[PDB]
């Protein structure tokens, strides 16, 4: 068979503005298989608020997904994104670089 | 494979009267449909299984109800007839009901006929006329000729038989009988058919023949209550020797 | 060559599993009174987290390495009223992240003497290139596809009877090439 | 008008994970979901509220009754290819069919299979064949080639009946599919390491996705590093494209944007 | 709503070529089909066409026009048994069959020896009517109800002696009145001249 190791890019919908809102997007992409397991991170721990768009397909076989959340960032406020795949020995962690 | 098999081929039931129609095909198929034929319109699809654990109503689902009851067996069901549903039912079964280019299998057919009062059906008068001289002499063949008379539904089927074993060569039946009162709605039907051989082979009194018609009626747990003989599947026939 | 350039080493070494601990350590002269940690192409946000007195002495310790870690990494000190030239770039590569692929000579394992070989590289993951290393080691990329592939093949020079061939071959995203899978089973000649 | 595409797609897990559905059907106009099904809904239903509106409930029973047995189908194909290559537990099995109406009236149809993510089985309904990619796929190939009235049916719906349903679809929904949001291009720099300046070319809330953002020195195109196209999460989509600064040189940089027929040139 | 046009009924001399056409306006189009339904038993595929073109198998020939929404099925070097009702189906867009109400083909025989004759058969004595025999005419020949409501007449059949190779149509008259007799029986239909009745 074939797997595709997902490409985790974490960012934010509009320019970030500390106190202003935003929205933390998640874009989860060529992976194979469907299977998958992602969570978005606040210092850490897991955000439960987080909603995601459904399972898509692409023309060469791989699947993406957007896990996305509202929040309003603040220099002290670290979030992350947390991957899980097949392909990963351990979960994988991409942090929000804001700059 | 044996193709796609319905019952019952006949059927005459009352208003009130509840009945199921089966059908199955070994082809192992994946569709399966019910369709009615009514003279001067197309096929109207009444239900279909699309696949083994899924059925949905189809143009005139309207008194029918189907239950596919695996993936070999679909079934229609009438709990209260109607007069309307007096019709000619067609069970079909498709490979797939996704693949565009797959054509359909049908079964031998299915005649329901619906009446108010069962005091309407009456089996046949066969009668056989033996070939004229006229006939013989002139074209030295011989043309015998049986009429089926006062009969109702139409459900007979007319055969002919020379010498214990059926024949076809030479046979003609008419198609569709003849109203006896076609003023009526309820009127009693009457059908020909004929027979041609040589003329060496009528005039041998050792061959014989026999016409022979086969009338779907009432069964016989079907209450009667009536004088004449009960109208039960019958086979009425008339015969006629050899003549020199 | 006017400053001293400082040298930029990582302990144990700058191929790290894991999770598994890594120190950087930037060696001005003994005048040196202060460090910076760059990394290449994108601004590491640990070095800022590292308290300044280990900052002196040019330490920069990583408890469990990560894939943020992983890059290109130089270093310049401040003595007698300038900042010293960068340092040689070190590469910290990070291992163990996917599945560890296999590795196997094509023709056969016995190779004769003077003659070469061929070593396929065979992963179940698309990865974006595949290196060899031979067992202070080198180690060779493949030709890097996009699409990804599950295998890759490596022309051996000739060996030689009186030492050993020992070879691993790990596979890397190219989004992620400092990124490595796990070490495939050490193949003997 | 631009061009547009139709696509459905269909994913089937033999063996799936509790909570993963067994068949999973989703329905594409460009980027855009429009339909959905999977074997635990047992029903298909809108993605896009220009479908629901535009589509009567007839639509949705009659192809909910389709898919039903096309689940079923993927079922039996997966299972006897798991049989032919000895194969156990759980695998996918996926197709992807569809058509496109290129901007100068043009159209293209294609119609594949994938078994484990890796090309199975491509339609070509010019030559009426399939593509097999290995001896079991060529053993499939065989026996859907040997229903050449099947090959028919399926070169008309890619050629004719699905460019019908797309341009059906895309009137429904012209107000999302066919609107245009231009992007906002902006050049910044930032050193990122000592004695290395970047250019760095944003774009961000632009409608379609479809975008190409180039640098280029004097008249000629080094390397240059670039961004995907991202969704934003609220219809618009990012982008961004990088080049590393030669300090000594005297060239002058220009960062190119094109979208939706309109180039973009910002100089430096 | 979705149409399908066929001509109601045509008809043809065997030996000849008939042509059924059938124009259709459908929501989509995923096919046209072809089914041969004899009198009384069940439709049986003939053929399918999506793409424009004629596809033949046999005698029997399909042609498609996706363009004039027009079909036509060709029958060639007729026979007896092609007499049948001949379906025409088409798939829409949701791959649901609409269905034309059938053309019902009727063949004529190549009668090549004619001998019209107007015959009166014997009764076995179970009825008290007794019939009469009009047989062996050409297919020019037709046969007309009577314009009385108590006599019976059949329409006109056609008989093979397959050893003999020997067609021949025939028309049954009957009737329970004393006045009928087989020369006023037919006279509501165009009777040929040389028309043979009995002697006595
Ligand atoms: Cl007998």
């Amino acid at each position: 068979m074939i797997q595709r190791t997902p490409k985790i890019q974490v960012y934010s919908r509009h320019p970030a503005e500390n106190g202003k809102s935003n929205f933390l997007n998640c874009y989860v992409s060529g992976f194979h298989p469907s299977d998958i397991e992602v969570d978005l991170l606040k210092n850490g721990e897991r955000i439960e608020k987080v909603e995601h768009s459904d399972l898509s397909f692409s023309k060469d076989w791989s699947f993406y997904l957007l896990y996305y959340t509202e929040f309003t960032p603040t220099e002290k406020d670290e979030y992350a994104c947390r991957v899980n795949h097949v392909t990963l020995s351990q979960p994988k962690i991409v942090k929000w670089d804001r700059d | 494979n044996a193709g796609v098999t319905q019952t019952p081929k006949f059927q005459v039931l009352k208003t009130g009267q509840s009945m199921t129609l089966q059908c199955a095909q070994d082809m192992n198929h994946n569709s399966m449909y019910w369709y009615r034929q009514d003279p001067g319109m197309g096929l109207r699809l009444i239900y279909y299984s699309a696949s083994e654990g899924t059925t949905d109503k189809g143009e005139v689902p309207n008194g029918y109800n189907v239950s596919r009851l695996n993936k070999r067996e679909f079934s229609l069901r009438l709990e209260s007839a109607a007069p309307s549903q007096t019709s000619v039912y067609f069970c079909a079964s498709s490979v797939w009901t996704g693949e565009g280019s797959g054509e359909l299998f049908f079964g031998e057919g299915s005649r329901l006929t619906v009446l108010e009062d069962l005091k309407n059906v009456f089996p046949p008068e066969v009668a056989v006329f033996e070939p004229s001289e006229a006939e013989i002499s002139h074209t030295q063949k011989a043309t015998l000729v049986c009429l089926a008379t006062g009969f109702y539904p139409d459900h007979v089927e007319l055969s002919w038989w020379v010498n214990g074993k059926e024949v076809h060569s030479g046979v003609c039946t008419d198609p569709q009988p003849l109203k006896e009162q076609p003023a009526l709605n309820d009127s009693r039907y009457a059908l020909s058919s004929r027979l041609r051989v040589s003329a060496t082979f009528w005039q041998n009194p050792r061959n014989h023949f026999r016409c022979q018609v086969q009338f779907y009626g009432l069964s016989e747990n079907d209450e009667w209550t009536q004088d004449r003989a009960k109208p039960v599947t019958q086979i009425v026939s008339a015969e006629a020797w050899g003549r020199a | 060559g006017t400053i001293p350039k400082p040298t930029l080493w990582a302990e144990p070494d700058s191929v790290i599993t894991q999770g598994s601990p890594v120190t950087l350590s930037c060696q001005g002269s003994l005048e040196a009174q202060e460090y910076r940690l760059y990394r290449e192409k994108k601004s590491a946000s640990w070095i800022t987290r590292i308290r300044p007195e280990l900052v002196k002495n040019g330490q920069f310790h990583i408890p469990s390495i990560t894939w943020e870690h992983t890059g290109r990494y130089g270093c310049q000190y401040y003595s007698r009223a300038r900042w010293s030239e960068l340092s040689d770039p070190l590469v910290l590569v990070m291992t163990g992240a996917y599945p560890k692929p296999t590795l196997s000579a094509q023709p056969s394992p016995v190779v004769t003497s003077g003659g070469r070989v061929t070593l396929q590289c065979e992963s179940q993951v698309a990865f974006g290139g595949f290196i060899l290393c031979k067992e202070h080691p080198q180690c060779l990329n493949s030709q890097p596809h996009a699409r990804g592939s599950s295998r890759a093949i490596f022309s051996v020079g000739p060996v030689s009877p009186n030492r050993r061939w020992s070879h691993r071959c790990y596979g890397y995203d190219l989004n992620s090439p400092y990124v490595w899978s796990s070490p495939s089973d050490l193949l003997e000649l | 008008m631009r061009t547009h595409s139709l696509r459905y797609f269909r994913l089937g897990v033999s063996d799936p994970i509790h909570g993963v559905p067994e068949f999973i059907s989703v329905g594409y106009v460009d980027s855009h979901p429009i339909t959905t099904y999977d074997s635990v809904t047992r029903q298909k239903e809108p993605r896009a509220p220009w479908m629901a509106e535009n589509l009567a409930p007839d639509h949705w029973e009659r192809y909910t009754q389709l898919l039903r047995g096309w689940q079923q189908m993927f079922k039996v194909e997966l299972k006897r290819l798991q049989r032919h290559y000895n194969h156990s537990g759980s695998h996918t099995y996926q197709r992807m069919i569809g058509c496109e109406l290129l901007e100068d009236g043009s159209t293209t149809g294609f119609l594949q299979y994938a078994y484990d993510g890796q090309d199975f089985l491509i339609f070509n309904k010019d030559t009426l064949s399939w593509l097999a990619v290995d001896n079991v796929a060529h053993t499939i190939k065989q026996a859907w080639e040997a229903n050449q009235h099947e090959l028919l049916y399926q070169k008309n719906w890619l050629e004719e009946e699905c460019i019908a349903w797309l341009k059906r679809f895309l009137e429904y929904g012209k107000d999302t599919l066919q609107r245009t949001e231009p992007p906002l291009v902006r050049v910044n720099r930032k050193e990122t390491f000592p004695g290395v300046t970047a250019l760095f070319c944003k774009a961000h809330g632009f409608y379609p996705p479809e975008i190409y953002m180039t640098w280029m020195k004097n008249g000629e195109e080094q390397e240059i590093d670039y961004g995907d196209i991202l969704p934003s999460g609220d219809g618009t989509y990012q982008a961004w494209a990088s080049i590393e600064l030669d300090p000594q040189s005297s060239n002058l940089y220009s960062c190119h944007v094109e979208h939706s027929g309109v180039h973009m040139v910002l100089q430096v | 709503g979705q149409n399908i046009d066929q001509p109601t009924e045509m008809t043809a001399t065997e030996g000849a070529i008939v042509q059924i056409n059938c124009t259709y306006q459908t929501s989509g189009f995923n096919g046209l089909f072809w089914y041969q339904q004899h009198a009384g038993e069940a439709p049986t595929f003939l053929s399918y066409n999506v793409l424009d073109g004629l596809e033949e198998k046999g005698r029997f020939s399909s042609f498609l026009s996706r363009s004039k929404g027009y079909s036509y099925l060709l029958l060639k070097e007729l026979q007896m048994k092609d007499s049948a009702s001949y379906l025409c189906a088409v798939k829409d867009s949701n791959y649901q069959l609409i269905w034309g109400a059938g053309t019902k083909l009727i063949i004529k025989p190549d009668i090549q020896n004619p001998d019209p004759a107007v015959y009166q058969l014997r009764d076995s004595k179970s009825s008290d009517k007794s019939v009469c025999l009009f047989t062996d005419f050409d297919s020019q020949t037709n046969v007309s109800q009577s314009k009385d409501s108590d006599v019976y007449i059949t329409d006109k059949c056609v008989l093979d002696m397959r050893s003999m190779d020997f067609k021949s149509n025939s028309a049954v008259a009957w009737s329970n009145k004393s006045d009928f007799a087989c020369a006023n029986a037919f006279n509501n239909s165009i009777i040929p001249e040389d028309t043979f009745f009995p002697s006595p």
